[PDB]
């Protein structure tokens, strides 16, 4: 009963017709990337008693991140060469 | 070879900074002993304005050995 | 007198010194510069 | 309530409480007593 | 850019005038020097 | 003109990780797939070296230690703190 | 001495001010009084 | 070997570096209700308490610095706090930063000096009513000792922060090599490590209050 | 080379500049420590008179140590 | 070898920062006599301060010590 | 030439005579600190009686500087 | 040989550090003294701790000397 | 030649003498600053004692300078 | 030679630890003037433990020295 659904509820055969439907401006970046900050920020933040957790996970990302970013350099050491 | 004495040397003598620390923080310590023991009231301030100093001795400690590093392994 | 033409302790006496000697420092380097 | 309002309802409902922009136009908008 | 400056102009503007004259002068020699410095590099190394 | 808030959020596993993974993982296997899936993903990263150990993985170990005893030990404290300060000025505005 | 491979100055700089000088003194700039 | 984590870094031939550098800007949001949840409830005490407590001494107008000198020590306290994680860049330690810190600051309180109280900031560099015999023996030294002002206050910082890093480097690095050889020296050195890595998340700040206190007071006298 | 190892010299012994310094601060902290004990209601004023010390011995062996950084890379 | 010279030279000359310790330990252990000749009741409290600066001072001197066992020939 | 080596070397080991005025003022300062605490009324005497010693330590503590700078650019 | 003199010349400059012990024991006796001549009935209690500290930081020194030693007949 | 290596090092080496002369001059303006603090009826025979333990303490570090210049222009 | 230069210099290296015994002796000696200051009548005893600690300090630098005279003649 609808063109644009969440990601999850379409299919994998109009999988196009969602790819197609939705848009792509950085406009519709930034209305993305807020709409993700807001989920978290008000699932996990915004609440009486926020804990770790409502914290915790963007630190350990920023970890992963900075990880990534150094892979290249930490090939040169591996201690077994045929892994 | 002669340059790596030469660090070698360089470092050992680099090493030494730390004392000006060393006497700073038994300083600083008796200091406090002596104004709790003549004041046990206001330890608490006592105590913070001794961390305090502990920490900008151990600064220049610190940065003595690192200068050391910075020469033995990086130039 | 010039101990209280050239003051120690008040606001002035002190700027008139300061001023005195930049100025000295600054004629002795233009000097010596020609060496 | 207090925690479904805000600081223009404080604002609304206390004018006292209001932190005048002309005496103080800076930041915290008052001196420090 | 009608957001931005009504985001960042509106509050920071009796700051950049009033106040912080006098760092923006800094910032103008913070500027001289680092053109000096990596002038300088620059030149010692075009050598090498 | 504002709404107000839930008393906690999305509960979560191991302080970290959220549960509607378990849950949404629960028809096919249930409970032990989830973390066997876990384990297996990390021997797996190990194994191949994808992720080579060195000094920075202990000062992570400590500094993550260090972390865990500052919060079991001061986090319900921290909160009632909050709380107070909360209650507080809700009092001397009230 | 990689503080000294001069090349980065000019970006590191620039966005040192961008940030001391905006974002902060935009959410600070919204704190509060008792 | 180890100078790496001091490199610029880029994932790519992109300019990445100013995104190390505004992400804790978010670790500190701002609120919009009257009252909030704890995460802002919390800072805001804090700075209220810190403010209140280091702007007392100033005269009435050079206690219009407030924003900028607490934010300034804000974000010092994040980045160098940040910076501790296993494999995290510190955006401080790129010694131009510090500089283009320092000195506008340094810079701009010279010039409010000697762009009021002409005559007093001059006075400044002569100690009331010395005496008369070293006059200008005294009018060096004070006059080299103040130009001496923001390149020590970032060198310090800079060299400060590096260090702990360094050292925690190095530390694990001679860990894992004893772990070659035996037990318990490997557990000796990792409360070491404990140790030191306590003593960097202190010093991390330490070395923020010392900055903006420094700036505070040297605004202070030439206000 | 030994016109370099000279330099390798010359900096690690001119690197022990702030010992001076480590001293210094620890006696001014301490000595700061007693004079709040003895009349507390002054700790103001004998920060102020602490923190200025502070910075001169600091300066006085920063000095010596961008000393040591010129005669290596110049 | 010259590298041996120099690592023999660096342990040497780098084992001197027991001073820090040294002069510490004597301030320290001073500022104690006399706080007690003070007040003696309050001396588990000085004591314990006491030993913090004992170990705190013994600290850098391992600092420097170990750095110098770090260079003396395992570099 | 290993001349200018010495040269070098002796300039970076001469310009250690600065720690003297860095423990001097630390010492005079705190000094300064408890004879202002009891007699909060002699403040400007006691100013210029703290310059006229801040003065001569740095004076003689930088004597050591200049000569490094001079037996380098030129002896 | 050459290292055959940095034998010598590091088992000679590792004995520094008694500096320490000098700054120390002076500063330990001259509390000492300043103990028993503000409250005389203290006499062997502070005389203990002056021992305390005179021990510690001999042994400090004379452990540097053995460093020293240890190099010397290396 | 390797002579004026030698002698540079020495000298420059020798001139460490002056930091007692600084470290010295300040502890003696300290307990001064201290003893006029709580008795200022003797200013006169008190900065003449100052002036004397001044004059004893930069001598005996103008001895080691004044032996070090020397050393350089002669030996 | 090798081992000539050598001993020299570790002498002239050893011969420094002298100076912190030296300051030692001089705040022990400032420390009986307090002292006895404040009580003029124990001036006996003051004078004791100063002496003795004269005799500790001086023991400590004779001993630094005498290892420079074995590196003369080692
Ligand atoms: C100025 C004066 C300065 C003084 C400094 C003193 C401190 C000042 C106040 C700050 C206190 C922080 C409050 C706090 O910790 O939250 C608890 C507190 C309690 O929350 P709650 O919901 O009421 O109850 C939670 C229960 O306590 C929950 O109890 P539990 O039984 O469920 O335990 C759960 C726990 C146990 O579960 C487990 O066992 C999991 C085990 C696996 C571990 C995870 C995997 C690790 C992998 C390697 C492990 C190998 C071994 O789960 C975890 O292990 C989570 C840890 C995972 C790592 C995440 C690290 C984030 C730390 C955040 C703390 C912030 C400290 C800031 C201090 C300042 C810097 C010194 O939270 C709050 O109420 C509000 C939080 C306010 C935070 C303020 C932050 C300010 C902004 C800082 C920005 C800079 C970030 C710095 C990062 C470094």
């Amino acid at each position: 009963p609808l063109k644009d659904r969440r990601l999850l509820e379409v299919k994998l055969g109009e999988l196009p017709s969602w790819i197609l439907m939705r848009d792509f401006t950085p406009s519709g970046i930034a209305g993305a990337f807020q709409r993700g900050y807001y989920r978290y920020y008000n699932k996990y933040v915004n609440v009486k008693k926020g804990s770790v957790a409502g914290l915790s996970m963007v630190l350990a990302a920023y970890v992963v991140f900075n990880y990534c970013r150094s892979y290249k350099e930490l090939k040169h050491e591996r201690l077994r060469k045929y892994h | 070879d002669i340059d790596t004495a030469a660090k070698f040397i360089g470092a050992g003598a680099a090493t030494v900074g730390v004392a000006g620390s060393g006497a700073g923080i038994g300083t600083v310590f008796g200091s406090l002993i002596i104004g709790y023991a003549r004041n046990p009231s206001l330890k608490q301030q006592l105590f913070s304005y001794a961390i305090l100093g502990f920490a900008l001795s151990e600064a220049m400690g610190l940065f003595c050995l690192m200068v050391a590093f910075l020469i033995l392994f990086a130039m | 007198g010039i101990k209280k033409y050239f003051n120690s302790y008040t606001l002035t006496g002190r700027m008139n010194c300061v001023l005195a000697t930049y100025g000295g420092i600054a004629l002795l380097v233009l000097y010596f510069k020609l060496r | 309530p207090f925690d479904q309002m805000t600081i223009e309802d404080l604002n609304e409902v206390f004018p006292e409480t209001k932190l005048d922009k002309k005496k103080y136009p800076y930041w915290p908008h008052r001196p420090i007593e | 850019l009608q957001s931005l400056i009504k985001n960042v102009w509106i509050p920071l503007k009796p700051y950049y005038t009033q106040v912080y004259q006098e760092i923006w002068v800094g910032m103008g020699l913070m500027g001289f020097i680092v053109y000096k410095i990596r002038s300088a590099d620059k030149r010692s190394k075009a050598l090498k | 003109p504002v709404p107000p808030l839930p008393e906690h959020g999305g509960k979560v596993r191991l302080g970290l990780i959220p549960e509607e993974f378990f849950q949404f993982l629960y028809p096919k296997t249930g409970v032990t797939g989830p973390y066997v899936l876990g384990t297996g993903l990390i021997l797996y990263l190990l194994s191949k070296e994808i992720y080579v150990i060195t000094a920075e993985t202990f000062s992570a170990i400590s500094t993550i230690g260090v972390l865990v005893y500052i919060v079991k030990k001061y986090g319900a404290s921290i909160g009632a703190f909050a709380d107070k300060l909360n209650e507080q000025k809700i009092a001397q505005l009230e | 001495m990689p503080q000294l491979d001069t090349s980065t100055w000019f970006i590191t700089i620039t966005s040192m001010i961008m940030t001391l000088f905006i974002l902060f003194q935009l959410k600070i700039s919204n704190y509060s009084y008792p | 070997n180890l100078f790496a984590s001091f490199i610029a870094p880029t994932m790519m031939g992109l300019p990445i570096v100013t995104l190390i550098i505004m992400f804790p800007s978010l670790l500190f949001p701002t609120p919009k209700r009257l009252i909030n949840n704890r995460t802002i409830s919390i800072q805001q005490w804090l700075i209220q308490l810190t403010s209140k407590q280091m702007m007392a001494i100033h005269n009435q107008k050079g206690q219009t610095w407030s924003l900028m000198l607490m934010s300034l020590i804000m974000f010092i306290g994040s980045t160098n706090i940040l910076g501790l994680l296993p494999h995290s860049f510190t955006p401080t330690t790129q010694l131009s930063m510090n500089l283009g810190m320092a000195i506008p600051l340094w810079s701009a309180t010279v010039f409010t000096g000697f762009r009021y109280k002409t005559k007093t900031s001059l006075a400044h560099f002569l100690p009331q009513g010395t005496p008369a015999l070293l006059i200008p023996m005294l009018v060096i030294i004070e006059t080299i000792s103040l130009f001496i002002q923001p390149v020590a206050l970032a060198v310090r910082l800079t060299a400060n922060i590096t260090a702990g890093h360094l050292l925690i480097h190095l530390i694990g690095g001679a860990t894992l090599a004893l772990l070659n050889i035996n037990t318990m020296t490997a557990f000796i050195t990792f409360t070491i490590l404990i140790l030191l890595t306590i003593l960097e998340f202190a010093v991390a700040l330490i070395q923020a209050y010392v900055f903006t206190l420094l700036v505070s007071l040297y605004l202070h006298d030439n206000t």
